[PDB]
DNA sequence: GAGTAGCACGTGCTACTC
DNA sequence: GAGTAGCACGTGCTACTC
């Protein structure tokens, strides 16, 4: 039973393997270089931080051009 | 001797642990009692990425536009 | 040569799902 | 109970560094 449990876990851990992978390339600091798993769960948690700063910051500049421009249709 | 090396594996781990549950604080994950699988936090994390650079895109991309459409009103208003 | 870092494997438990 | 997924260990290997 041993050989087949061992087995399975082998295949278990190439998946594991697999999406620390994937993650690492969805990183645009990590992409394309030989990163520990270690530097690859601190940079993703960077990035995601980062991003949501931005998104939360382009949404505020979205809502400012809106109000700006129906208050101008108006003086239109 | 072997109490070394098994003993800093043991601390690398537990370092890996830590990366591991900060990352698991972020991400939606899932709602009420979540799972760990660190299979599942892996895919997860990969996918909200995912979300938060097609959502930055389209909002690089409204802004241009609402920009565009500021500058007619505004010569429009000229006239 | 000896120490360290990072991995990946074999293994034995828990806790299911069928 | 039989068949695993998930996990923590204890270890063995490899590649570096000085």
């Amino acid at each position: 039973k041993r050989a087949h449990h061992n087995a399975l876990e082998r295949k278990r851990r190439d998946h594991i393997k697999d999406s620390f992978h994937s993650l690492r390339d969805s990183v645009p600091s990590l992409q394309g270089e030989k990163a520990s798993r270690a530097q690859i769960l601190d940079k993703a948690t960077e990035y995601i931080q980062y991003m949501r700063r931005k998104n939360h910051t382009h949404q505020q500049d979205i809502d400012d051009l809106k109000r700006q421009n129906a208050l101008l249709e108006q003086q239109v | 001797s072997r109490s070394t090396h098994n003993e800093m594996e043991k601390n690398r781990r537990a370092h890996l642990r830590l990366s591991l549950e900060k990352l698991k604080g972020l991400v939606p994950l899932g709602p009420d009692s979540s799972r760990h699988t660190t299979l599942s936090l892996l895919t997860k994390a990969k996918l909200h990425i995912k979300k938060l650079e097609d959502s930055d895109r389209k909002a690089v991309h409204q802004i241009d536009q609402l920009q565009r459409e500021q500058r007619h009103l505004k010569r429009q208003l000229e006239k």
